[PDB]
Formats: structure tokens, sequence, C-alpha cells
């Protein structure tokens, strides 16, 4: 059958970058009209690959990657970049094959109060792997005397809240974000284009 | 009790090197944000470079590609190399604990780097005496021109640091020439010229120069 | 690039009164702000983040509010401590910039200065240049007019001005004025006076020697 992107790209809630969720794509047909067709995307970018030629090349799985953060931060979901974003939240690879697609989502992820429900991981000893997830919620020790779950000096929560607000401006604002990345796997491809079809 | 000691700054003449290294304690510096801020004379604060807990690396755009911020974690030490120099880059630079790079919470005591082609010069140290006319049984001022140095600082003390009320030691001035120079004077009782001694004491490390000089009121 | 404004440039108050400096952001950070406190010679000190939260150990007399492009930094009862500069800090878009600072003088009653006149000593004459100074003593406001008068013909283009930091004890300021000139352009001239204006003064006063004298 058809491959399930728009559950992706049209979820209800998107997950927060230190927990980015990933959906592995398999044994469908993909078809790319409906991404790069759509003008609604502040960003597309692809690498290694075009759009336009997706859609008659086979792969072995696809993986669709989507979370949320700041305009200011798209920059950062790209190869060879640096940041708190790419450092401690999600890294992408320097040899990176696939798309990274993100829009404003100012009118579906920002509350009048400011929405605390989206964090982004502020404090770790050392970055990420290509593609690891760091869900930890542990305190973070920032000396030599142990912080027994307590907050205080020294000892700092690892995550920090965005606080989406629709009056921020648009480099604070929410932005939705969906990284495609494509895997050749020494085995059968279960995910290709379409073609003609016959009776 | 968090502690930030900084050290390194001197004179060097235009496209020379530097390291700056700001001894800390008081927490684990390879675990955290550091940053260095510069201050020039009389001026503003501006943010020189950024080292995440991770390791990345930032820099604004005056000093791209000519300083480099690094830790060494087992002498708890963060370094701040800086070669290529400029006129612009001198300033007073401060180490100092980077809250996830949004604000500095702890902040070093500083380390003055000078950027000239002007060579190291030691002060001449002059008096100004008291004068003749001044009150019977009023107050005089007396003290000591510290001219022609460079570069800063110098310190000036009066009588062995005994003397302390009543003065006022200017802060320096470049002049024309490119040297600074500045005065140090005091008041004291008019009763109190025949029977008091007063000696102004300047040091000028940069150069090795040390002055004591007497001042006395002068022969009519 | 965010460029921050504060105002006023300078402020000057008596201990005991309300003291309010604000900043002024070029574009919003929205409460990515920060203020901090120096005094001459030492470092800065975190006094307030995220625009209205205190520092570890910052008395509770000073206060941040405002967001956006909009902040206030209030000290309620103003102590000794607290006359120094206040910096902003913005935090919304790299690269972090502060403000150019506001500083706080204690305000007091109007001191006229003493005024004392040193001409060249003998040393420095045998190397060639001569050096007159003159010293404005303890005085309040700063505003002070000092001008060179040599042979009564005004002097202009070679005096340099230094002014001390309040006093801690009396609140005033001490000012310096340095006339340089050659040996030969001293020996030129006879009378050097040091021409004072001041609002402690209902007239000018003037401190005079004669060369050789
Ligand atoms: C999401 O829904 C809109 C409107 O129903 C549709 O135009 C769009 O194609 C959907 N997204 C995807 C990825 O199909």
């Amino acid at each position: 059958n058809l491959c399930p992107f728009g559950e992706v790209f049209n979820a209800t809630r998107f997950a927060s970058v230190y927990a980015w969720n990933r959906k592995r794509i398999s044994n469908c047909v993909a078809d790319y009209s409906v991404l790069y067709n759509s003008a609604s995307f502040s960003t597309f970018k692809c690498y290694g690959v075009s759009p336009t030629k997706l859609n008659d090349l086979c792969f072995t799985n696809v993986y669709a990657d989507s979370f949320v953060i700041r305009g200011d931060e798209v920059r950062q979901i790209a190869p060879g970049q640096t940041g708190k974003i790419a450092d401690y939240n999600y890294k992408l690879p320097d040899d990176f094959t696939g798309c990274v697609i993100a829009w404003n989502s100012n009118n579906l992820d920002s509350k009048v109060g400011g929405n605390y429900n989206y964090l982004y991981r502020l404090f770790r000893k050392s970055n990420l792997k290509p593609f690891e997830r760091d869900i930890s919620t542990e305190i973070y020790q920032a000396g030599s005397t142990p912080c027994n779950g307590v907050e205080g000096f020294n000892c700092y929560f690892p995550l920090q809240s965005y606080g989406f607000q629709p009056t921020n401006g648009v480099g604070y604002q929410p932005y939705r974000v969906v990284v495609l990345s494509f895997e050749l796997l020494h085995a059968p491809a279960t995910v290709c284009g379409p073609k003609k079809s016959t009776n | 009790q968090v502690q930030l000691v900084e050290s390194g700054g001197g004179l060097i003449q235009p496209g020379g090197s530097l390291r700056l290294s700001c001894a800390a304690s008081g927490f684990t510096v390879s675990s955290n944000y550091m940053s260095w801020v510069r201050q020039a004379p009389g001026k503003g604060l501006e943010w020189v470079s950024v080292i995440y807990s991770g390791g990345s690396t930032f820099y604004a755009d005056s000093v791209k590609g000519r300083f480099t911020i690094s830790r060494d974690n087992s002498k708890s030490t963060l370094y701040l190399q800086m070669n290529s120099l400029r006129v612009e880059d001198t300033a007073v630079y401060y180490c100092a604990r980077d809250f996830g790079d949004f604000y500095f919470d702890y902040w070093g005591q500083g380390t003055l780097v000078t950027v000239s082609s002007a060579s190291t010069k030691g002060p001449s140290v002059f008096p100004l005496a008291p004068s003749s006319k001044s009150t019977s049984g009023g107050t005089a001022a007396l003290g000591c021109l510290v001219k022609d140095y460079f570069p800063e600082p110098v310190t000036v003390s009066w009588n062995s640091g005994a003397l302390t009320s009543g003065v006022h030691t200017f802060p320096a001035v470049l002049q024309s020439s490119g040297l600074y120079s500045l005065s140090s004077v005091v008041t004291v009782p008019s009763s109190s010229l025949g029977t008091q001694t007063y000696i102004c004491n300047v040091n000028h490390k940069p150069s090795n120069t040390k002055v004591d000089k007497k001042v006395e009121p002068k022969s009519c | 690039e965010i460029v921050l404004t504060q105002s006023p440039g300078t402020l000057s108050l008596s201990p005991g009164e309300r003291a309010t400096l604000s900043c002024r952001a070029s574009q919003s950070v929205s409460s990515y702000l920060a203020w901090y406190q120096q005094k001459p010679g030492q470092a800065p000190r975190l006094l307030i983040y995220g625009a209205s939260s205190r520092a570890t150990g910052i008395p509770d007399r000073f206060s941040g509010s405002g967001s956006g492009t909009d902040f206030t930094l209030t000290i309620s009862r103003l102590e000794p401590e607290d006359f120094a500069v206040y910096y902003c800090q913005q935090y919304g878009s790299s690269p972090r910039t502060f403000g150019q600072g506001t500083k706080l003088e204690i305000k007091r009653t109007v001191a006229a200065p003493s005024v004392f006149i040193f001409p060249p000593s003998d040393e420095q004459l045998k190397s060639g240049t001569a050096s007159v100074v003159c010293l404005l003593n303890n005085f309040y406001p700063r505003e002070a007019k000092v001008q060179w008068k040599v042979d009564n013909a005004l002097q202009s283009g070679n005096s340099q001005e230094s002014v001390t930091e309040q006093d801690s004890k009396d609140s005033t300021y001490s000012l310096s004025s340095t006339l340089t000139l050659s040996k030969a352009d001293y020996e030129k001239h006879k009378v050097y006076a040091c021409e004072v204006t001041h609002q402690g003064l209902s007239s000018p006063v003037t401190k005079s020697f004669n060369r050789g004298e």
C-alpha cells in the first residue's frame, strides 16, 4: 500500500527534539509528490539526492524523524553543524543522504501562557553520535560533589523548555521538522515509487 | 566557592601572539560552558569566545581565525590563544563561567592586554613642591608627577603606605607621544611641612623601575 | 545583531532613593536579558537573569522587570555599595551583546574646589620639557572648566585633564590639568595662570605664578 507519510507530517502532536521520534518506513510505495509539490514548507533541503528523482529509486528502508525546535535552530539540522541542537539533541552524519523538511507551526505549538511541553537538552558532557537519542533526565553534575538527585549549585536539570508563545518573534517560534534518510542495505528493496498498471 | 584567576596579559607588538590562562576552582571545567569576555579601556563589554560543555567552540566575528579557546581539565585551566594581534584587541580580558551559553554567572579578575608598537619605557618622577605662599595656618598641596611610561600600570604610595588620607592618584592619560603620564597629590597641614617628611613611592613593574622621591619645599 | 541602548547614561541620586535603569533592545529578545554590576577596577557581577530572577546572594532591593524590547532594573533603597555601572546583556540571538552601561553616581551638595598650581621642577627643566600642573581638589558636581592663561594669552591644544572617581568618604571629585611645553617655550613666558570656573564659585578663581620666583 501507500507509505504512511501523512501520519508523520500531519501528526497532531510532535516530539521534543531531545526525544525525537523516528518512523521506520518499509514495504510500501512512496510517492514524494505530496512533499515537493506542496508550497507549505519553509525548508526543503536535500543532500546527495534530489526530490524530483526520488520517485524512481528503490530503498531497503526509509526513516522519518520528526521533532520541534525554534526557527533559529533549523540551520543546525544539517551535516557538519555544531550547536546545542546538533551537539546534544539530534545529530546528522557528515555523509548524510536524505532530506530535511521544516515549516512554521506557531498556530499549533504556541500557547498564551507559553508551551512548556517542548524541551531540549542544554547540558551534556559529550556530543551525540549521528542518529543517537539521549532521553536521560538525570541531574547534571557540574562540579565534584554528587547531586543525589537534587537541583542546586553545580547541579543543573539537563533539559530546558522552549516556552513557545504566539507573540514571540519568528526566530523564537516553533518549527516542525521531518528528516527523511534513505538506507541501502545488502537486501531486497521494499520502498519504491509508482509506475504504470494493467487491467 | 567558585574562583577564577586570569594570567598572561602584557605588552605585545601588532601581529604578535599571547596565551591567556584562567585558573579555575569550585567546579569541573570540562563539564561547563566557559567564555572569554573583553573590555577595552573606558569602554563596554564585548563577548569574545565560548567553549561548550561538550567541547564545541564559537567566536565573535572580529576574532574569528585569530583566536582559539581551549581547556585542560587535569590542570583545571581555560586558555585563550591570540594570534595576529591588532591594536583594537587592547583590553582587559575576563574569564567567565557561562550558564548554558546564556549569561555569565561567575567572573575572574581580568588581565590587561596591550597591543602597541610603542616600546616599554620607565617613568620619570618629578616633585610637585608645596607652594611658597601657601597659608600659615591652612592646608598645602604637594605631589609627584609620574611622566612618560609605557605600558600600564604604575603603582603610587606615599610614605610607604603610611599616608593615605587626602591622597588623590589620578588616572593615567595617553599623551601625544603615545606614552602615559600621571600625577599623585596629597593635601596636608602647612604646619606639617617642616616637621613631617613626604616621600612618594613609584613602582613600574613592566620596566623594573622603582623610585622613592622625597618632596620638599623649594629654596627661595 | 541586537543592539541594546541603556538610559540614562548617568543617574545621580542620594542614598536611600529609588533607582530606575532602562534597557531597550533593537529586536525582541523576549525574556533573555541579564543585568550585571561593575564597580571601578573590579570585574562585573551577575545581578539578574531571565529579566526578573535574582542571582544567588543578590539582595532583595534589586529587581528586574520587562520583556520583549523594554526592560527595567530597579533598586528600591539605594545603599552606598550600589553606586556603580550597570550593564544589560541579551542572549536571545547570537552573538550575545551588552548595552553601553549606566553609571549611578552619588548626589550631594555643591562643594567648591580648592585650587593649586605647580610650576615645573628644575629636574624636569634640565631634561628639556616643562609641565605645569593645576589641581582642583574635592569639588562637586563634576562639571568644571579649567583655562590656562600664559602672559594673559588663552592657551589651547597643549593641556590634558584627568578626573578621579567619586571619593568614597565625601563623594567629591578631584581633577588635574597638565600643560606641557618645551623648555625654550617655557622660558619664553613669565606669568602662568590656571583659571577655574565651577558652580560652587560665584566668580572664577585664578592661581598664578611668575616663572623664576
Ligand atoms: C496533510 O493534510 C493536508 C490537508 O488535509 C494535505 O494537503 C497534506 O498532503 C497532508 N500531508 C501529507 C504529507 O500528505
